[PDB]
């Protein structure tokens, strides 16, 4: 659904905590307005995983929806003595940041959100490793997503889950083995997933499955004024209670009572939504987030 | 964070007025949307426009394009430019930035469209009358009259020392001759009045100060 | 088009609480993030607090934290602001406000008309009138200043005339000031030819109808 991709799940907040000048169009992201922290993900040719799960949450959305927590320092200062907490973790990542960006966020190895930031008139370099002075007219108001990922809510416990990769000694900042032969190093696009009580879990394989449903989270409701989001909680179910009156597709009318003259809004079933599960070492689990990132991998020969 | 605006500014009709909004040294004008408001007496502030950059800006409803905004990074200032100044533009102007969970307003700037010209103020300081001191009260009355533009800074001094407590000052009001007048009061106890050698009233108009002093020893 | 209407003017004793309303019409209140900004008379604007509806959290400024409370009645589209432990410095005009950037679609009101809240413990006191006598210091080349001091009255207003309205030229009556005592005070002055001081008569006529107080005071030069 092309324009309904801006009808976000949850609150739809796509702002970073320290940059609130875009709140009019990022808090929340909806049909109207532009958002420097969100529109990046919908450019065709970029972020293929999120674009195939676009009705799920972004990293910023998962943070403001209490699904993902912030790092103990929520943002690292590149132009300091060290920029330490993110520096060692950012250098193993091969990233590309567009111009005029003051902040860039990523999923930590701890399953939390870290941010890389710069002074008010610096741009992030093309590798997101240094702060370069601004050669635009003005900076963007938001933060650039470094990884291609989507997120969801989950109570499935993954405290027993850990990275298992064939013949891999070091992937990113994770050392899996003691390798004393001399090794093969390369930048590999490695999938990963975060679980409730786990760290980041890299995988040889991305095996995902979706169970679609007719729960309220799988619907996009909207009204014409010119599109405006509508919350399905105001719609009465079949034999139910409603503060407003709605209509919709055959999927919505199968569970909610439909009225195709009076309607305040229209609800469509967001195809592609639902609960996503991933296979980790031969076991299906409900992850908090799933994504890719190009990072340094050392494999034994 | 403190936002400092000049207390007053003036320009002639048809000219261009340039109002500044200077930010502290630890934040940058380049980071924030800059709100600008126009407030006239007896009415709430009116949103003029906001400026963040030449591509992120917006005008208020019913606000003519004479009003425009910009930034000056070297001075760390938000700027409201009013071209082709007209008589209805005489009002107070506030700037606002929204960096965190707070609306931070500047001090405000009284913009006077220069009707015609520039009179200096006449100051008269009245000691407490014998009738008031008989009532165990003492009030000094500072009278400022016949000045233009209508903007004054009133400062009270007790024996060359500034006084802040017990001071009430009116906003400059337009006299029947279309100049401005203002009054300032200093409330004292009868002992405070006679315990000092003199009290002073100092008003500042267009950067120039006129001072009058009174003493109980006469 | 949004319409913001606030409640009427208020008078509260020091230490009590004040409750201001802002009725929203033409739009639903549960889609607006309402803020509150106050302005002491003749002074600048000050932000007191606001409710973030996307967050569902109320934010206040530290200068008021503990005293300002913000509620709402969704059935009547009315927001409320309560300020407690009132002091004399809390006398101001209180505005309900709306973010002009987020709601740029609105072509109606972004602010309320304002609610004046006066903090005083007085109750209908008549004024004391004292003369402002010119000796010679009020003089600068044939021009001289004299007047009357209408002090310590409540509530507003008082009306002042000179010579029972016959003398109007050179007369100026100033707006009142609210002192820390909770009582009002103003001065009416007339600039006269300094030669006419021994020739002419100057009587100010002060009228405070809330207390039914009419005073006449002859302003003659000082010895």
């Amino acid at each position: 659904e092309d324009p309904h991709l801006r009808n976000r799940p949850g609150k739809g907040h796509n702002y970073i905590d320290g940059m609130t000048q875009e709140d009019a169009t990022c808090k929340p992201v909806t049909y109207a307005g532009a958002c420097s922290s969100f529109d990046v993900l919908l450019e065709k040719g970029k972020f293929p995983l999120f674009q195939s799960y676009a009705h799920h949450r972004t990293l910023l959305e998962a943070v403001h929806d209490t699904i993902i927590a912030k790092a103990d320092p929520p943002s690292c200062d590149l132009q300091s003595a060290h920029g330490n907490p993110c520096m060692k973790e950012k250098l193993v990542m091969k990233t590309h940041c567009p111009n005029d960006y003051q902040s860039a966020h990523y999923l930590n190895n701890d399953g939390k959100m870290a941010s890389v930031k710069c002074p008010p008139k610096y741009e992030l370099t093309e590798d997101c490793n240094f702060c370069r002075q601004m050669t635009g007219a003005s900076l963007k108001k938001g933060s650039y997503p470094l990884q291609d990922l989507f997120c969801q809510s989950s109570e499935d416990d993954g405290s027993k889950l850990k990275t298992k990769m064939k013949g891999v000694c070091e992937v990113g900042v994770q050392a899996l083995k003691k390798c004393d032969g001399q090794l093969s190093t390369a930048h590999e696009v490695v999938p990963f997933a975060v679980f409730k009580n786990s760290k980041k879990v890299y995988l040889d394989k991305l095996d995902l499955k979706t169970e679609e449903n007719l729960l309220p989270d799988s619907f996009v409701c909207f009204e014409h004024k010119e599109l405006k989001s509508f919350d399905i909680s105001q719609c009465p179910k079949i034999g139910g209670h409603g503060s407003k009156k709605c209509t919709g597709d055959a999927a919505f009318c199968s569970a909610y009572e439909c009225t195709a003259q009076y309607a305040n809004a229209y609800c469509s079933h967001a195809n592609g939504s639902g609960i996503v599960q991933i296979q980790v070492s031969g076991v299906w689990k409900k992850p908090l987030c799933v994504g890719y990132e190009r990072v340094v991998v050392k494999r034994e020969l | 964070p403190v936002l400092t605006q000049p207390p007053s500014s003036s320009a002639s009709p048809g000219e261009s007025a340039r109002l500044t909004c200077t930010l502290p040294s630890d934040i940058s004008v380049s980071s924030y949307n800059i709100y600008w408001y126009q407030q006239k007496p007896g009415s709430p502030p009116r949103f003029l426009l906001y400026y963040y950059s030449d591509s992120d800006k917006g005008q208020g409803s019913g606000v003519p394009s004479r009003f425009s905004g910009s930034k000056d990074a070297s001075d760390n200032t938000g700027i409201l430019l009013i071209s082709g100044l007209q008589s209805e533009d005489e009002a107070d102007y506030y700037c606002m930035i929204w960096p965190s969970n707070a609306w931070v307003f500047g001090g405000g700037t009284k913009l006077t469209v220069l009707g015609q010209p520039k009179a200096a103020p006449s100051v008269t300081l009245f000691p407490p009358s014998s009738e008031e001191l008989q009532a165990n009260k003492a009030t000094l009355v500072c009278l400022i009259s016949d000045f233009y533009p209508g903007a004054v800074t009133v400062a009270w001094k007790a024996d060359s020392s500034p006084v802040k407590a017990g001071v009430e000052t009116t906003t400059p009001s337009k006299q029947s001759n279309n100049k401005y007048a203002a009054s300032s009061y200093l409330s004292l106890t009868p002992e405070q009045w006679k315990s000092h050698r003199s009290y002073s009233c100092q008003v500042t108009h267009e950067g120039s100060t006129v001072e009058k002093t009174v003493a109980p020893t006469e | 088009q949004v319409q913001l209407v606030q409640s009427g003017a208020e008078v509260k004793k020091p230490g009590a609480s004040v409750k201001v309303s802002c009725k929203v019409s033409g739009y639903t209140l549960t889609e607006l993030s309402m803020h509150w900004v106050r302005q002491a008379p003749g002074k600048g604007l000050e932000w007191m607090g606001g409710f973030d509806r996307e967050d569902g959290e109320t934010i206040y400024a530290q200068k008021f934290q503990g005293r300002v409370t913000m509620t709402e009645d969704t059935s009547t589209d009315t927001a409320y602001m309560e300020l407690s432990s009132l002091r004399s410095e809390d006398t101001a005009v209180y505005y309900c406000a709306i973010d002009p950037i987020r709601y740029n679609w609105n072509y109606g009101d972004y602010w309320g008309q304002g609610t004046l809240v006066t903090v005083s413990s007085a109750s209908t006191k008549g004024p004391s009138v004292f003369p402002l006598a010119p000796s010679s210091k009020s003089t600068s080349g044939g021009t001289a200043a004299l007047g009357c001091l209408v002090k310590d009255y409540f509530p507003e207003p008082v009306t002042v005339s000179w010579n029972s309205g016959a003398l109007t030229s050179g007369v100026h009556t100033f707006p009142a000031v609210l002192q820390s005592s909770g009582l009002y005070s103003l001065s009416s002055v007339v600039t006269v030819p300094s030669s006419s001081l021994g020739t002419q008569t100057y009587i100010c006529n002060v009228n405070h109808k809330p207390s039914n107080t009419k005073v006449d005071k002859k302003v003659e030069p000082k010895s």
